[PDB]
């Protein structure tokens, strides 16, 4: 087990957690992963995209590949979780950059896994405005460590 | 009901960064859509999509512009801005600043029908050339009494750089008969424009007639009045 | 960038003709694509979005098409303030991309120009020659002085076509230096046109 | 409050057919509280259906309901399910999830979902006509109006003029014909100096089928 | 079951008025007894649990008041936002019963409906049926009554309307009566009349169209 | 698995409860254990011995025992808490008679307990009326099975 | 100020219940104290404390008397009530209806200190009964001394009221404690002294009460 | 129960003196200890609460001893209103138990009784049986003799007495025997005479009356 | 109910060590943080240290560092805090606290309900009660000085708890002593002043001493 | 350290009241400070986090506002159980300090202290030290300030004082001061006296003995 706060929580909530306020979260051993953010119907998911840090970001473990994403606007995310399969990943905050409204998290992701499904939200007009699927496609293939075209 | 206004200036050098506001003042809070657009006209009267930026800040540029854009947005203000740097002769244009349409139900939301509300443009001319203030020279009524019933009359607003022109005909009292034409580039480099009205010729011992020549990047503003001579 | 086409580039139909334009993309963009008018001097209005719904304000006669890679718009009984630019643009893929515009000329019977020259004024030497409100668009204006063609001299302006009269107008001025002007007799301005039998002329000549 | 109740799963179905409602519950802790199903009849009042205990070990139903429907639970899932199975004409209505008012409390409810229609019904999935209400000719108010007959299910959207004339409009309730089909009318009071010069056209759309219709609304020919 | 009964049922009153209402249950129940409220389109909210207890978030003017089969339901000073139907649950014995509710309506002046007739299509005749429809127009109070009249006879069994909800603005109703007839009885009739009974008006008020020529 | 109100609320609320109305609370592998209540002194509290039924109840089950009160004239109950040293013993109620106005507590207490602490108050005169320490002792030592002298 | 005051009645059956009534009076509304207490006292004036009733109706009764007594609150009526089973010859005693003393501050409260408000407290004999009512013969009077009185014979059981002049004549006046006669029935003698100058004059009119039996009789003394 | 014990049970003080009663238990009691004053024909008064605590009105002359076994009730000085009895009660163990008393009685100055015979009246001629009723009214202290005549003849079985609690004012008793015989044997005999012995009288005063004069 | 039950407090010297424990139940105790805070007598509050969920991470004030050791032991559910090399500046209230939601440090909720920390090398001793006489209308005030006592609480009643009305028992000071002394008194009528007696009940229970001193005028 | 001070210190509000008290940074935190609460003789309890957020269980009348530096608690409608201390905490960066508080008391007209002194006993001076004890009853508001004179001369760190918590029933303070003084000392000097300034008495009031009588 690890000491990272598990999001079972809006991001908007978890950003206010002091214990990973400005949390480094280097890994040098690990590398850039592009990727594309979808809707249901194949096209681009506009806001998803715009408000991501790309490169995203592999991380190699002694287990299983992580994969790191920064998210922008931070404060106006509500809902946000992965799904491999129909299968929940358990998400792990593990930065919040005051200064840009940044959120960084991580989840544990399959070996071979090309794609991730991502049901979120956001703030806006008092109101919660919903993403019933967001489908987040890589570049390439997830691999256990540096053994991939 | 919401409405939008773009704000100077219309020069800028090579080089140098373009630097338009937005003010979105018009019954909203600025969180009245879900994000805000600019597109561009070029002298060829193509139109460019520029970029969004949402509610939340985060922006989405044309890959084509990319590394040159920047928007933010400024709540207490009310405003939101475009910034385009290291400018060149290609980015002469009419900036125009935009709001989605949203959904007639459960908006406004993050939805890609097309833009309704949009400001009102503005020009920007792109070169080294220092702005320069109109010369305003009549154009002389009724040159006879084989006048038609109908006398035509005008304002030559000659020697200007860069664009746009307001003439406005007495307080803007009088449209009917208006014609203000586009402005021509000379062997100078500086524009010349012609604005006319016709207008019935027994209505000149009675009604009064004034242009109304703005010049809004060179702060110059003229009242050259206009009767015939004798 | 998904490439736009708008066919026709340029129209002219008469009051009350059933209208026609075409916008292709060049990939399925499924019913992302609404539809602006460009009246002369004012901002892109939007006519119909989701392709086929009309916008609040915007008239009954203008229709949809589609959903997937050809679209058609509509003018059901084409009138006088329908002039201007017709935009086609895509959402489906960013950047939203626009086409290179239909313009839409109005055709209507041929009206003579009226003919005014404008005497300069004694600070620095133009004199401006006006056609009034006139169609077609095609009119040719020869400038004169003591009976002597002016190859070189002048530049002229065109109005776009009017929201009412579906009429244009022409701004010719020609420019010449003081020694060239008050040292001259007579400035005429003949103009050709469609709807003038024999070219007419309008001109004044020195301090009278 | 962050205590959200959000049921999917209602539609059409006919006599002897089988639905199953489902309610997501988010912001409470879910094994720790009684939760109910009440349902609402069109025009009609409350009436209790179901409830069922924390972990799923006592159930109770409604004379009406029992031996048909059953209520069902997955604490891990943070769901409430309800299979309807046998359904008839007095089970259709807005079928409300609604939790316990405390933590273990069994009677009184709050807070409630936003409701999902269940309608039942033999009637096929058909879209309306759109019939022009002509406004015939003080002579300072003229009304006008569509008449939209025919369709099945619930709900139509009507506005006027793509929603740029929502002044002095009013859409009725539709009415159950004994042909099982349903039928409203929009009416709008405009000016009569505006008959001639002003286009009114209304726009009926009907999600259940894919029927939009865009009728024009004029004077008549005399 | 436990059967409840509510005595006001349909209660006019305008905004500042003390209003009461009740409900009434067929057994002994201790103060074993709710209040909900529900507003047009709306989900329900518990405003009073074990008969007098005020739920949270609730504003401090509702009373709860009884013990044993009366109880009572009271408002001190109303407001634009307590206006809404209102119902009561039982909880002493399954199953937890409701009762029919009281429905709380914005009193006002006495206003006369404007009516409208209308002819059906002819769009409608070439499918076999003709609905003609009657409009009465922001009317104050509910109580209207819309007589249906072919060639001076009386019509039944032929006609159904419905009310709209109270306006937000002016209080105001309006009604929508529809006749459907065949296309060959709506033929060999020519007066078609819609007669109106209202408090506003002094005399039944009639409107008529010939069908044909104007 | 615990089903039962959780007592975190005064008695005379928590008695409102439809759940537990005239619930039946019998439990027949269980005994009688008769029990004093007293102050901090070590003298009796007379409404508190006075206002509880007789005798208390050991129910036994598979883990470890638990203490069933009857508490008379319960809708004038307000706070009612017991503890085992300074460790809080969660209460559940398990039924309120409607007749006789008796509340019926049970709590899991600690295998060879021989007493345990009750700071508790009553609604009287409009006003909390509050009793800081009374001691429920036992007769003798409570166990989970049949092993008591 | 609380005031109480006992209801009968004073005659009781061996083996049938003696039901007795207290009226709250003063300052009253029931919850004005914490509890109510029942005090009684034997012939050879011994006190026993027979039990409370609290504010919410739960009881504590002495471990003596326990299988026999029983009380209600009424709460509407501004009543408390003691019952008593199984009644032998034992139980013939006054019985006293009482209120605690409270504290000094946030009082009335449960508190544990003495009773300081107590009714005038109400006898019951316990017998086979016969409950008679009495006759009333007067005793002949003849400066100073003169004296005069009502002899109240032929009564059971206990008590009786003696006032003189309505209660405007207290000065001087002696009610004997009663006497067992050896009929079973009861005699009593009530006598004041008074000027002699005023016997010509003033009017000296007994009021003889008893309760159980209902009697009630005034009566003057010339002779 | 705890039993509590009270000592003296009798007691004969002046007006003026220092008069301790005291009120032990059969176990610890802290300080839930009150005291009680009855007086004749009269529900108790709480005098005393908490062992040394006075009550709302009652005179500053009670006084009350510490927490413990050993208790004590205190007049400082003894006024003629202070006739009764005196109870203790403990209020640490249910049910609130209660002492036998200290009955408390006035000494003064030896008084003569003032003497009065009374007839059997005019109405009690009808059915029944003579009572005559012979009263000491004014005196102390309360032993007392009676003696019934009837024409020098001595008495035995008709006559009870009954005898005054001690006046709050006077601290004097009074006293009323009432001889009872049958009317046949009434008319018999011709004068009665009641003969009273007391200290306040050098030898003992008659009373007579004579039948009807 | 969340549970926080401290032990290990008391009187310990300059100099000297004492370990301080926390239990903890009614939650996942492996999936929060936990936090010392310390409240000196009569002042506010002031944090003490911090640990992480699996003792990786610790934090102390600087006051602090170098002589307390904070760990945890979550197989038994309790916080530990290990006080060596004890000052007069360390003498307070030390409050259990865990974080207010799963993996959140800093924020604080709930807390457990104190342990007082005393330091001080003052030894065990019992208060001598002495008389406050009141000295002549219209009401007198009397009372009881509690002097030269070690440690605290006192309990202070007056007529066995009877004498409530207008009784205010004074919060304790500390002396150059080392030694606590402490004011108790009450608003009495006059005329009630040489008749009914006043005789106070002080309890110290951290030494064999409960005195009853009886307060009378001059 | 990150200092955190805060503005008022001590505050008069009667129930009813709108109620806003400030808490300051000496540096830039975002909104990462929470506001708690602690009755008296309590533990405390968190009422909001982030600045803004109402931990769970906290009624809606507690607000949170402030944003940087400057940070602000209101309580919109006050209550009889919102008079505590409120303590403000940083949670920017270690060591996580909170600030010295500000404390809510009922307000109430101005009231007069009944002032009373007391000699030393004769119990006392036995050991070989004095006590001189003064007394101020029953006072609002809080700031008085107590002068002693032993033979008219003021006295100075020979005394200390106490002051108790605030009453529930009449929202008055009650104050006590203790001059200790050795027995040589004492018995050199004659009149001891205790002047009192306040704001409702208006000369200071002085309260006097001569030792001896």
């Amino acid at each position: 087990n690890n000491t990272y706060p598990i999001l079972n929580q809006e991001l908007r909530e978890a950003i206010k957690n002091p214990a990973i306020k400005d949390k480094d979260h280097s890994a040098p051993n690990s590398r850039p992963i592009d990727f594309e953010m979808k809707k249901k119907d194949g096209t681009q998911q506009f806001y998803h995209y715009a408000s991501s840090v790309k490169p995203a970001r592999v991380i190699f473990t002694d287990s299983k590949p992580e994969i790191e994403l920064g998210l922008q606007s931070g404060q106006f995310w509500r809902k946000f979780e992965v799904y491999e399969g129909d299968k929940k990943l358990p998400i792990k905050l593990v930065s919040y950059d005051t200064v840009k409204d940044y959120a960084y998290i991580r989840f544990s992701v399959s070996n071979g896994t090309k794609a991730v499904k991502i049901v979120s939200s956001t703030h806006f007009n008092n109101k919660e405005e919903k993403y019933d699927y967001t489908l987040m496609e890589f570049a390439q293939p997830i691999y256990n460590s540096a053994d991939k075209f | 009901q919401v409405q939008l206004q773009e704000s100077g200036p219309g020069l800028v050098k090579p080089s140098e960064t373009l630097s338009l506001i937005c003010t979105v003042s018009g019954g909203s809070i600025s969180s009245s859509s879900y994000y805000w657009g600019w597109i561009r006209q070029t002298p060829e009267r193509n139109l460019e999509w520029i970029g969004i930026i949402y509610f939340s800040g985060t922006t989405y540029y044309n890959p084509s512009l990319q590394s040159r854009v920047s928007m933010s947005l400024d709540r207490s203000t009310n405003r939101f801005s475009l910034r385009l740097s290291s400018v060149t002769a290609a980015d002469t244009a009419i900036y125009y600043c935009a709001k989605p349409k949203s959904r007639d139900r459960g908006g406004p939301g993050d939805d890609y029908f097309g833009m309704d509300v949009w400001g009102q443009g503005i020009m920007v001319t792109v070169s080294s050339a220092s702005t320069k203030g109109p010369s305003v020279f009549p154009l002389a009524p009724s040159s006879k009494s084989t006048s038609g019933g109908t006398a035509a009359l005008g304002c030559l607003v000659k020697d200007y750089f860069p664009e746009p022109v307001t003439v406005s005909w007495n307080s803007g009292a009088l449209t009917s008969g208006v014609h203000t034409f586009p402005a021509v580039l000379q062997s100078s480099g500086l524009y010349s424009l012609s604005s006319v009205v016709t207008v019935p010729s027994s209505s000149l011992g009675t009604q009064t007639y004034i242009c109304n020549v703005n010049h809004k990047p060179s702060n110059t503003k003229v009242d050259k009045k206009v009767e015939p001579k004798s | 960038d998904i490439q736009l086409t708008q066919s026709p580039s340029f129209l002219s139909a008469s009051v009350a003709d059933r209208v026609t334009i075409t916008c292709r993309a060049s990939q399925a963009v499924r019913s992302s694509l609404a539809w602006y008018q460009q009246k002369p001097g004012k901002a892109p209005q939007l006519l119909i979005y989701s392709a086929s719904t009309l916008e609040n304000g915007v008239s009954s006669r203008f229709s949809g098409s589609g959903p997937g890679t050809e679209f058609t718009l509509t003018i059901s009984s084409l009138q006088p303030e329908d002039v201007g630019t017709y935009y086609c643009q895509q959402l489906n893929t960013y950047p939203f991309t626009f086409g290179p515009g239909t313009k839409v000329e109005i055709k209507r019977t041929v009206a003579a120009p009226s003919v005014f020259i404008f005497p300069p004024s004694d600070e620095q030497a133009s004199v401006v020659c006006l056609l009034n409100n006139f169609y077609p668009r095609e009119a040719k204006v020869q400038w004169k002085v003591d009976n002597a063609l002016q190859s070189g001299n002048s530049q002229e302006s065109v109005t776009e076509q009017d929201s009412k009269d579906s009429t244009y107008s022409l701004s010719s001025t020609l420019t010449l230096s003081k020694a060239d002007y008050e040292k001259h007799k007579v400035y005429a301005c003949e103009v050709t046109h469609q709807g003038l039998s024999s070219p007419v002329t309008k001109s004044f000549n020195r301090g009278e």
